RNA sequence: GGGUAGGUGGUAAGAACCUCAGAUCCGGAGAUUUCCGAAUGGAGCAAUCCGGUAGUUGGAAACAGCUAUCAUUAAUUGAUGAAUAAAUAGUCAAUUAAAGCAAUACGUGGUGAAGUGAAACAUCUCAGUAGCCACAGGAAAAGAAAACGAAUGUGAUUCCGUGUGUAGUGGCGAGCGAAAGCGGAACAGGCCAAACUUAUCAUUAGAUAGGGGUUGUAGGGCUUGCAAUGUGGACUUGAAAA
RNA sequence: CCUGAGUAGCUCGGAAAACGUUAUUUUGAGUGAAUCUGCCCAGACCAUUGGGUAAGCCUAAAUACUAAUUAGUGACCGAUA
RNA sequence: GGAGAUGGGGAGCUGUAGCGAAAGCGAGUUUUAAAAGAGCGUUUGUUUGUUAUUAUAGACCCGAAACGGGUUGAGCUAGUCAUGAGCAGGUUGAAGGUUGAGUAACAUCAACUGGAGGACCGAACCGACUCUCGUUGAAACGAUAGCGGAUGACUUGUGAUU
RNA sequence: UGGACCUAAGCUGAGGCUGAAAAGCGUAGGCGAUGGACAACAGGUUAAUAUUCCUGUACUUACAGUUAGACUGAUGGAGUG
RNA sequence: GGACUGUUUAACUAAAACACAACUCUAUGCCAAACCGUAAGGUGAUGUAUAUGGGGUGACACCUGCCCAGUGCUGGAAGGU
RNA sequence: AUCAGGACAUUAUCAUGUAGAGAAUAGGUAGGAGCAAUCGAUGCAAGUUCGCUAGGACUUGUUGAUGCGAAAGGUGGAAUACUACCCUUGGUUGUGUGCUGUUCUAAUUGGUAACUGUUAUCCAGUUUCAAGACAGUGUUAGGUGGGCAGUUUGACUGGGG
RNA sequence: AAGGGUGCUUGACUGUGAGACAUACAGGUCGAACAGGUGAGAAAUCAGGUCAUAGUGAUCCGGUGGUCCAGUAUGGAAUGG
């Protein structure tokens, strides 16, 4: 069914476009990831009339996303020291959402679908790398330090 | 019960006709499947609805 | 209030009283109404046991009297509040309703057999009957044509007679059996959504509260005029009368 | 400009109507329309003619019954009834 | 209208024209090329009362073994679970252990200790193999005399449960 | 001897799960002895009651006042039971 | 005849019948197979192939022969329906 | 969701075929008497495919304006260049369908573990692990199915069988 | 002769059918005669299967051919007769 999409996707479209994609990828992947949007103003001619505002809406959500990037790039010392044996046993057991217990609410939201971190989420006792993608062009680099309490 | 939670549409009782027209009572059950419906960005309850109601929600932009 | 000269319920005599400041008796309106029972403070082997809370009176206190309250669910409101910042889940409090029963009877809906008949039996019949369950009401259900149906036709629903045991439907067997039309009982038609417009919600409203509208020989909205201040309701409070 | 969409239709299994499933009505699974030059119906179906406006709601009366209250009746019974 | 006879109510029903599957024709019609032939017709009504028979209802009365639907029963009994209790008395004397002999060291043998067994005899207790009696009994299953088990796969009380 | 104390099998069971309906299962709680904990013995008396009434001698648990000493220590942990 | 001790048709059959320790085959890798229900739930089992369920035989000793045509079970390339 | 594979149709593109005779590898039906040259020949070098060991065709590089007996000779049932339609077979960028084969997670599942509601083995929420478009469930359609149910299983007969 | 041979042919016809046999019914058997158009024969006459009696199965259901009937508002079609 017809869906207009917001961000950049490897297939289908670039920014605004109308793609006929199956509902499985739309209601379960494209919609929760903010990579697409349902029928704009509920029809096609309605979409055409409202596209003259959707462009600026895309501009301003990108603008606030850039503001969100600045907010992480400002205060960023969000730290965490683990309680382990330390010398022979070193591994971060915080998963991801313990770190999201220090981003969303306390500081810049940094939603779970926004941070494109790997599946190991850091397993070291030293400064590491956090990658977050507000958009398809912005790359976020965070350096958290670790250790023993 | 094996029924929808949005609507109240339930099973349909009927006959199981075969060759020689032998009568045996049977029950048609609704295609109950689990779905999660957001409501004002919160309370994403995992309700058990039929596929027909699921299609209605999908065409209504998940409105219920 | 009526109405009197007797009354104190029956097996029922006697003893002792009441009653003419109007008794007993009959009618209307009230008062009290132990315990169990939907039973609902908790339990339980029904008519029992064990309590909490807030008052008040005795005691020097434990305690004991005398009161009121204390179930669950649903809806509304307010407070508090997890995993986890916010927010929900949850918790608490207040208010309002629900519980159950019976009329061996009628209504609606869900589920739903078998004996039997077909001279056996499986389709079929029995029968959508019995039974089981849910919800009522004083009736319920139905109801204002996306209709009948073959015409210069009728014009919500319901019930009665006929149409007829007809057209039809049936291992075309046992059987089942209307819908039109006609004659009667009664008769009533109303109201929302959308357009359009008003006000307000970080007005992303796609939401809330109003005006406008309710259709078929199409209706309504948009713009522009004439005529209207009535008739009638399935309608609220009162007053009066029969 | 508005006139009720997972709706009417269609397919696969059932059923309601007198009908043993079929034009009409309904639905468990799937699919799925149009917008007064529109849609549905007149026993498969098509064309002409005609009829009616589905997918929203409420509706007294005539109708069904008597556990009970008052009055009364019976070619009903009269202690095995 | 008296829980009336009845009056209104002609909706309808039977007869008046039949024949044919039917359109259709008509004292004719169907069959057929036929008019011939043959089949059916070319007339005798209706509404009630009474009696007889018959159809639907349980249909003259009494009688099944049954079938389906609902409830009540594990206080008897069968199993399982929880918690208790009981088995008078007397015998046999395992494994094992100690000591001594013995063995190169084992094995083996002797004495003592030890008290096991779905062990033995036999009461309460449990069960019911036999004769007799009873068979409208004392008793809807027992009595006398014998009989099997009797520390166990035992017996039993209370409570729960299928 | 049993409640005002406690639990076994099992029953009930707010929420909750499952199921056309009735209902079934089940968590927290609550019941449930045939078990556990808890202080009284001897004699006499009436026609009928007696560790219950009477005589004699005891014990237990609460509350208040008082004297002396001591810091008191559970809805939870551990031991015993 | 049954290895044995035992169990059985309350109220005509206590036995050679059933059971029993033992043998063998088969299924089951754990949310296990099997089983009660419609499902939830539960037994198996708070167990893990030295374990569980089912079929057959029935101490101990010696043995258990031939047939895979038919039926049952397991596996199988392609090919035909 | 993505990747790879072969299959059937074709948008665009090439070719592909030997009875003899016929200067020769003749798939059929037409117009058909001229045709080629910077949409560049003779000679040469290489290559995929094909094979009748001879040949067809496509592609690249030099070459340079002269040629076609494969128009006109001639043979043959079918005859030659050029422009079209119709058959066997192969490759190609490309879409349309499913078929087995992988990977991924967000649907969904868990009788993995943890936290919270919560003094709580259930349940709910949030994770984590393990699976994963499988599984489970609904509808439809085959196979097996005395586990279960409703019934049938005749009459004559020197009684019945 | 109703047996054998030869020639020509297809009456092994169409619509019927007064009257009888035998029969519970359903069915069966014989048949004069009429109309149409034929075959044999000069004609009269004969031919509606064989010298005669066995050689056969109701209804329902569906299929095939023809058809001067119906065609659910009308024209067809479907579906029937
Ligand atoms: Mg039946
Ligand atoms: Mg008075
Ligand atoms: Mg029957
Ligand atoms: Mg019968
Ligand atoms: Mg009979
Ligand atoms: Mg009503
Ligand atoms: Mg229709
Ligand atoms: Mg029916
Ligand atoms: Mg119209
Ligand atoms: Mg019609
Ligand atoms: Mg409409
Ligand atoms: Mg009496
Ligand atoms: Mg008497
Ligand atoms: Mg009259
Ligand atoms: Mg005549
Ligand atoms: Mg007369
Ligand atoms: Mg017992
Ligand atoms: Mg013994
Ligand atoms: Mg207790
Ligand atoms: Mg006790
Ligand atoms: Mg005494
Ligand atoms: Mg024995
Ligand atoms: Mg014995
Ligand atoms: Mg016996
Ligand atoms: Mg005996
Ligand atoms: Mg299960
Ligand atoms: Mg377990
Ligand atoms: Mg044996
Ligand atoms: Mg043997
Ligand atoms: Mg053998
Ligand atoms: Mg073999
Ligand atoms: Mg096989
Ligand atoms: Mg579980
Ligand atoms: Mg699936
Ligand atoms: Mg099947
Ligand atoms: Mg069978
Ligand atoms: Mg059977
Ligand atoms: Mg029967
Ligand atoms: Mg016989
Ligand atoms: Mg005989
Ligand atoms: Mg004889
Ligand atoms: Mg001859
Ligand atoms: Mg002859
Ligand atoms: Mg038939
Ligand atoms: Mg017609």
């Amino acid at each position: 069914m017809k869906v207009i999409l917001k961000q950049d996707v490897s297939n289908l479209g670039k920014r605004f476009d109308v793609v006929d994609v199956k509902d499985g990828y739309a209601i379960h992947f494209l919609f929760p990831k903010k990579l697409a949007a349902p029928l704009t103003k509920k029809s096609l001619q309605d979409r055409d009339l409202f596209l003259k505002k959707q462009q600026e809406h895309y501009e301003i959500n990108k603008a606030l996303s850039h503001k969100l990037k600045e907010v992480i790039e400002q205060t960023e010392l969000h730290f965490s020291l683990k309680e382990h044996n330390g010398r022979p046993y070193g591994s971060i057991i915080t998963k991801q959402i313990i770190n999201q217990a220090h981003t969303k609410g306390m500081a810049l939201q940094k939603f779970m679908f926004k941070d494109n971190v790997r599946l190991g989420f850091g397993d070291h006792e030293i400064t590491l790398h956090i990658f977050e993608d507000t958009t398809a062009v912005l790359k976020v680099k965070v350096t958290p330090d670790n250790g023993v309490k | 019960a094996k029924k929808d939670q949005l609507t109240l549409r339930g099973p349909l009782y009927g006959n199981n006709r075969s060759h020689s027209k032998t009568i045996t009572r049977r029950k048609w059950n609704v295609n109950l499947q689990p779905c999660k419906v957001k409501t004002a960005d919160g309370k994403t309850t995992r309700i058990l609805v039929s596929t027909r109601t699921l299609r209605t929600l999908k065409k209504h932009n998940r409105l219920s």
